[PDB]
């Protein structure tokens, strides 16, 4: 079966050069074009395509920013990215069928164009005070540069929001709708060893 | 190049039928492919030449002659609830247009405001939290520190698996020096014929 | 009580459509499947191969079944024609028709192509048997066969003209691929192909009812009851003959060279010579050149010897086929080379039939007991020609798939432009060289011994 495998996530700093590999198994790489695609949590763009036995085509937007190479001794297609700033996205690699012009198989790699790596700060936001039915608590995680996994001790009613960019760091919120409040704590974990857990008090 | 437009970014379906429409800036000669993409997964091929399946369950059909193409799912289940893109392969510069399906539910928003904690106030900052955990559709959040403010960060999840409701987190970052403007109010405007205002002083 | 001229003309008019389609299909079906049906070249290759192989398989089986058909008040061949034509004129129109099916265009095209070839065989093979049943006179049968041949050739010209001037005139969009990167539509082209299919089907029905009107059966009852039924033993005995097998292999390899040429030539002219709207005119130039060259090659065969005629005829196209893959797509050069190619087609098809009576006389001298001597020859030739042409077309289109053919491409990649130049100048050249070597190995040496065999024909 045809399958392409891509490299792991990369975190370049500002305008560094990032190389993404795409290995291909199950078909001769020299017979079919390899296309690269761009997805910044939105619709898809087409950067470029490379034929493993000759010419390489680029879209005019990515001319000078992207560089495509193909090693046919290992069937690996490499995409080199130069200047950055808004290129933090998902770069997909997929082989074009040599008959029509569409893409049967797809891969996918992640690129985060940011700077810095700091420990998150946890704040257990609570209700200032009111009485209406069940209560809703909160937990704010601010100031990090990785992917966390906020959890709660055995309670499944939680909503953990997608993280948003603030400055050069990431901010995340979590909400819990609890009926009774004997004791609750917010536990989070950082990409790095960084990880703590803070209880939620009143007022 | 060539533009491919999907007019409805979000569509509502209830396990019955869904019809996703793709429009073209040029007559492409029925040279349109359709891709399925779940979140966290790469796009996978569903239809090529706008009428031919590629190893897919028979509920995914597609039609369209020129300048208006359609994909129909007459058996839409939980695997069918994902995003779908439309590609044209008439020109050299390929293009897409994205579109997503959503379930059908009721309405009714909820809101809660939360002041910054003392630990955050100690470390030179103040983030006011507005939570909108369960609502259906699209909503707008306004901050009133006795005046409108436009320096807040907003985030929205996808759709809940069980409750089938959207959420929204609004974080208003204000320094301790600028932390005396009076009172703080979060106002939520939805299709409910009235805003929900929650305030603290 | 001889055959009327009008009856023979009606017979020939009814026989024309057979090859006509066998031409229209052999000239345009590959282009239709690759560019109008929008199939993968793998599926187009398997459709062509399985369709032609099914035609080759069904030809002797239909012949054997019709040989077992009893006598009716309507005839022994007229019921087969009258009950094969209405299904065939639907299957042919259902070939040139792109289905609105979500999956399985290959199954549709395979079923309807194989059904059309089966029904065309059920039309043609009883019609081929009909020449011994129209009259008991050898001269009348020979005149009817000559009229059939002349109409058959004019019908090939007419059918190529009709298909070229219906589907080659309508402009169509292209698909600019990445390599190309630096008012009608596809539905109009599909409508044009459906119009051509309907016109050829109407001509088929008209000639079928003309054949029904102008031809009777006269209660022949298969003439003399004694006849040979040893199909395999007779074929082995015929192939054991020297000159017979030599003519079989030479004629075959030559017909393979000129049948692999056409299906790849449509693509080659449309994608290597810049003739997106002009390949129809090139095909009509080829057919007109063949029609002009047929009396010229008759005169050449009567004037400069039989063997030298087949030497200079089938090998005439080799420098032109070398030249067309070696020039930057000149219009006048391609037109003149198409004229020469039509001349060579006329030679390659006319001359073996001219050489056939000498081989038949030599076989009659060597074997005094002979029944159905040609009847096995043309058969074996038709079966092997059809099977080899099917295998050739399938392998060529699969080679196009492996080269990376682009469906409705504006500019093909370099592998495809090399493969189309090879498939019109290397494999036909190799097969023509093989046929020339076999014709060199042909031992009768034209009439130089054959007339002496004719003297032995005076002895018996
Ligand atoms: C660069 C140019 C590229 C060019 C393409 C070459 C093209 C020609 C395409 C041609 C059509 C293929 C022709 C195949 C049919 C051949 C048979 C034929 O067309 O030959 C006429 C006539 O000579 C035969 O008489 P027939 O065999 O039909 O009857 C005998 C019956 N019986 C046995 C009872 C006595
Ligand atoms: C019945 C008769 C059938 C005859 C069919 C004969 C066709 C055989 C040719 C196959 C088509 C491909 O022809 C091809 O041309 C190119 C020339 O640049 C070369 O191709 C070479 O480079 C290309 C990359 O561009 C790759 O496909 C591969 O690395 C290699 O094959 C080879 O020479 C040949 O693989
Ligand atoms: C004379 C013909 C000789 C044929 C004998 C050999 C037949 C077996 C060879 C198979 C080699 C690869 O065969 C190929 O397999 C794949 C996987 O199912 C099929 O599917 C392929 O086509 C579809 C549509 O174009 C695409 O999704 C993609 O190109 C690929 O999946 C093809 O239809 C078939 O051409
Ligand atoms: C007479 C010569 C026969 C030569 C056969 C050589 C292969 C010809 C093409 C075969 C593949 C295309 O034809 C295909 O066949 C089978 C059923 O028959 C079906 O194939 C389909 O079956 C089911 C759908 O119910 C799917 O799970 C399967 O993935 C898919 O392949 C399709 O309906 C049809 O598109
Ligand atoms: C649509 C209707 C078509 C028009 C009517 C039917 C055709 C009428 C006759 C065509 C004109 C002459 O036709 C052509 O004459 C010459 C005579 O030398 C024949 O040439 C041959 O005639 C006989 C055998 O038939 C032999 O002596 C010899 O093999 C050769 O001379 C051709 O086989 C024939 O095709
Ligand atoms: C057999 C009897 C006669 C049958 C022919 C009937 C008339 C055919 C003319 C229409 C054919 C299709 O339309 C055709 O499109 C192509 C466009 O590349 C052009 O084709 C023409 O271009 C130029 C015009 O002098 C010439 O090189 C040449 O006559 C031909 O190639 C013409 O515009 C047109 O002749
Ligand atoms: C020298 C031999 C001469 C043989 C050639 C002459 C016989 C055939 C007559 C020419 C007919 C040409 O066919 C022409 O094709 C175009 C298709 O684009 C048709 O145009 C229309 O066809 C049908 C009409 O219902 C529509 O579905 C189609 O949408 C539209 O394009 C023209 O109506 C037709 O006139
Ligand atoms: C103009 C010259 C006349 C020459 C003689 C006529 C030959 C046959 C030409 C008919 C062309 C038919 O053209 C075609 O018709 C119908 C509607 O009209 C449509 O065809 C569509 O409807 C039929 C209805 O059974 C379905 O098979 C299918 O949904 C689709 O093919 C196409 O849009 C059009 O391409
Ligand atoms: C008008 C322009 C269009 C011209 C199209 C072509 C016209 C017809 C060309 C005639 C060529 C005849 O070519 C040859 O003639 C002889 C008879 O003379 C026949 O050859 C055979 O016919 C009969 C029946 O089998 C037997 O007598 C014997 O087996 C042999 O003579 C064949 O017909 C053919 O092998
Ligand atoms: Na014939």
């Amino acid at each position: 079966a045809s399958k392409l495998e891509l490299s792991g996530p990369a975190e370049p700093r500002g305008s560094k050069s990032a190389q993404i590999t795409c290995k291909a198994k199950g078909f001769p790489e020299a017979r079919f074009w390899v296309f690269w695609l761009f997805q910044r949590a939105a619709a898809l763009d087409w950067p470029a395509a490379n034929f493993s036995g000759g010419p390489v085509q680029f879209e005019s937007r990515f001319q000078g920013n992207a560089s495509l190479k193909g090693s046919q001794a290992q069937a690996n297609a490499e995409l080199n990215i130069g200047a950055l700033g808004s290129s933090t996205a998902t770069y997909r690699c997929g082989w074009k069928l040599a008959n029509g012009g569409f893409f049967p198989s797809w891969g996918g790699a992640n690129v985060n164009g940011a700077a810095g790596a700091k420990a998150p700060a946890v704040y257990p936001v609570e209700i200032s005070g009111a009485g209406t039915g069940s209560v809703t608590l909160g937990c704010l995680v601010k100031g990090y540069n990785a992917k966390p996994n906020l959890t709660w001790p055995g309670a499944s009613g939680a909503l953990t929001f997608p993280s948003e960019l603030n400055g050069a760091l990431w901010n995340l919120a979590s909400a819990v709708t609890g009926s009774g409040f004997p004791s609750a704590t917010c536990a989070v974990g950082f990409g790095a060893a960084t990880d703590v857990d803070k209880k939620v008090a009143a007022a | 190049a060539l533009d491919i437009n999907s007019p409805e970014a979000e569509k509502n379906a209830k396990g019955a039928r869904a019809r996703i429409t793709c429009n073209a800036g040029n007559q492409v000669g029925s040279a349109v492919a359709w891709f399925n993409q779940r979140p966290g997964d790469p796009a996978s091929l569903l239809t090529y030449w706008a009428a031919t399946e590629k190893g897919v369950a028979g509920k995914q059909s597609a039609q369209g002659a020129s300048t208006k193409f359609s994909m129909s799912s007459a058996g839409p289940e939980a695997p069918s609830l994902s995003s779908y893109w439309c590609l044209l392969f008439e020109k050299g510069a390929f293009s897409f247009g994205g579109s997503k399906l959503n379930p059908r539910e009721g309405a009714g928003p909820q809101a809660s405001i939360l002041p910054p904690s003392a630990d955050l106030n100690t470390s030179g900052g103040a983030a006011v939290v507005c939570f909108l955990p369960n609502w259906y559709g699209n909503i707008t959040v306004q901050w009133k520190t006795e005046a409108p403010q436009s320096q807040a960060n907003m985030s929205w999840p996808g759709q809940a698996g069980a409750n089938a409701a959207y959420a929204m987190a609004a974080v208003l970052a204000i320094t301790k020096g600028d932390y005396g403007p009076g009172s703080f109010t979060c106002n939520a405007s939805n299709r409910g014929t009235g805003p929900f205002a929650m305030s603290l002083n | 009580s001889r055959l009327s001229v009008c009856s023979k003309l009606c017979y020939a008019i009814g026989g024309a459509p057979y090859q006509i389609t066998g031409c229209a299909i052999g000239f345009f079906l590959q282009i239709y499947l690759l560019d109008v049906a929008l199939l993968d070249p793998f599926y187009a290759s398997i459709i062509l191969f399985v369709g032609r192989a099914w035609d080759a398989v069904t030809d002797p089986t239909v012949g054997f079944l019709v040989s077992r058909t009893p006598w009716t008040r309507f005839g022994r061949m007229m019921p087969w024609i009258v009950l094969s034509t209405p299904f065939a004129v639907l299957c042919y129109f259902l070939i040139w028709y792109v289905p609105s099916v979500d999956q399985g265009k290959v199954v549709w095209y395979l079923i309807f192509y194989c059904c059309f070839q089966t029904l065309q065989t059920c039309f043609h093979v009883p019609y081929s048997a009909l020449t011994m049943f129209i009259s008991t006179e050898q001269k009348e049968r020979d005149s009817a066969t000559a009229y059939r041949m002349t109409v058959e050739v004019l019908g090939t010209l007419i059918g190529t003209a009709i298909q070229g001037q219906i589907v080659g005139m309508a402009n169509a969009p292209c698909i600019s691929t990445e390599i190309d990167l630096q008012h009608v539509s596809l539905q109009d082209l599909r409508n044009a192909y459906m119009i051509a299919s309907g016109v050829i089907c109407a001509i088929y029905v008209v000639c079928a009812v003309v054949l029904f009107l102008g031809v009777k059966e006269q209660k022949d009852t298969c003439r003399v009851r004694t006849e040979p039924m040893s199909f395999f033993q007779g074929i082995c005995m015929v192939m054991g003959h020297g000159p017979y097998a030599k003519l079989v292999m030479g004629f075959l390899f030559t017909s393979l060279a000129f049948m692999l040429l056409e299906g790849n030539f449509a693509l080659f002219c449309i994608y290597n010579l810049g003739f997106r709207n002009d390949f129809q005119n090139v095909l009509l130039v080829i057919m007109l050149s063949a029609t002009l060259a047929i009396p010229f090659w008759q005169w050449f065969l009567t004037k400069f010897g039989k063997k030298t005629a087949v030497y200079i005829g089938t090998t005439s196209v080799v420098p032109f086929l070398i030249s067309v893959v070696l020039v930057p797509s000149s219009l006048a050069v391609t037109y003149i080379a198409s004229f020469a190619a039509g001349v060579s087609v006329a030679a390659a098809f006319l001359l073996p039939w001219s050489m056939l009576p000498d081989v038949v006389d030599d076989f009659k001298v060597q074997n005094p007991e002979s029944q159905g001597h040609e009847a096995i020859f043309y058969s074996f030739y038709v079966f092997f020609t059809k099977f080899a042409s099917g295998v050739s077309l399938g392998v060529s289109t699969l080679s196009l798939d492996f080269a990376g053919y682009v469906t409705r491409g504006c500019t093909q990649p370099g592998e495809v432009k090399l493969t189309l130049k090879i498939l019109v100048s290397a494999a036909p050249i190799v097969l023509i060289i093989i046929g020339l070597l076999i014709f060199i190995s042909y031992p009768i040496n034209e009439e130089k011994r054959q007339g002496n065999r004719k003297l032995l024909n005076e002895q018996r």
